[PDB]
């Protein structure tokens, strides 16, 4: 019960990078740069409400 | 948005932010930045939910 | 600006006085036996103009 720190500080203090960090929290999306253009690995499921 | 406003990068920087935190004036160090934090919720004769 | 924004902003007017706040929203080595007193001097008691002596002092 002190002062308040951004919740992710005990994180790095187990000896958590930044990018595990986020692998830890969020599902990842994954993007393709082939044949000079953009591509997406669509879910279905995600596009609720959007 | 945790993540962008934490000053701390690494273990060493969040560790002695702890350091800090909990025990506000002697110069966080190397041994006491980790011991102290490892003696909060990592420790038998400091941490016990029984 | 960060804690004087914070202060006023936030402190309008807080209806309970909730002193265990922006104690918290404040730099430097904490829990003092300092500081303490310098905040439950401004808010009551002579508001308003209160609220404007502290920030100049």
């Amino acid at each position: 019960r002190r002062r308040k720190l951004p919740a992710t500080i005990i994180l790095r203090a187990l000896n958590y990078t930044t990018e595990q960090i986020l692998d830890l929290f969020f599902e990842k999306v994954i993007f393709e740069i082939r044949d000079n253009k953009l591509q997406m690995e669509l879910v279905p499921e995600r596009l609720r409400g959007e | 948005e945790t993540l962008r406003v934490d000053p701390t990068n690494d273990r060493l920087s969040a560790l002695v932010e702890i350091y800090r935190m909990m025990r506000p004036g002697e110069p966080p160090t190397r041994e006491a930045a980790e011991s102290l934090f490892e003696n909060l919720f990592f420790s038998e004769d400091r941490y016990d939910l029984s | 600006q960060s804690q004087l924004k914070l202060l006023v902003t936030r402190g309008k007017e807080q209806g309970y006085l909730t002193y265990a706040e922006v104690n918290d929203h404040l730099p430097e080595d904490i829990v003092d036996s300092d500081q303490i007193e310098d905040i439950i001097q401004m808010i009551n008691d002579m508001g308003i103009q209160v609220m404007e002596e502290a920030p100049d002092a």
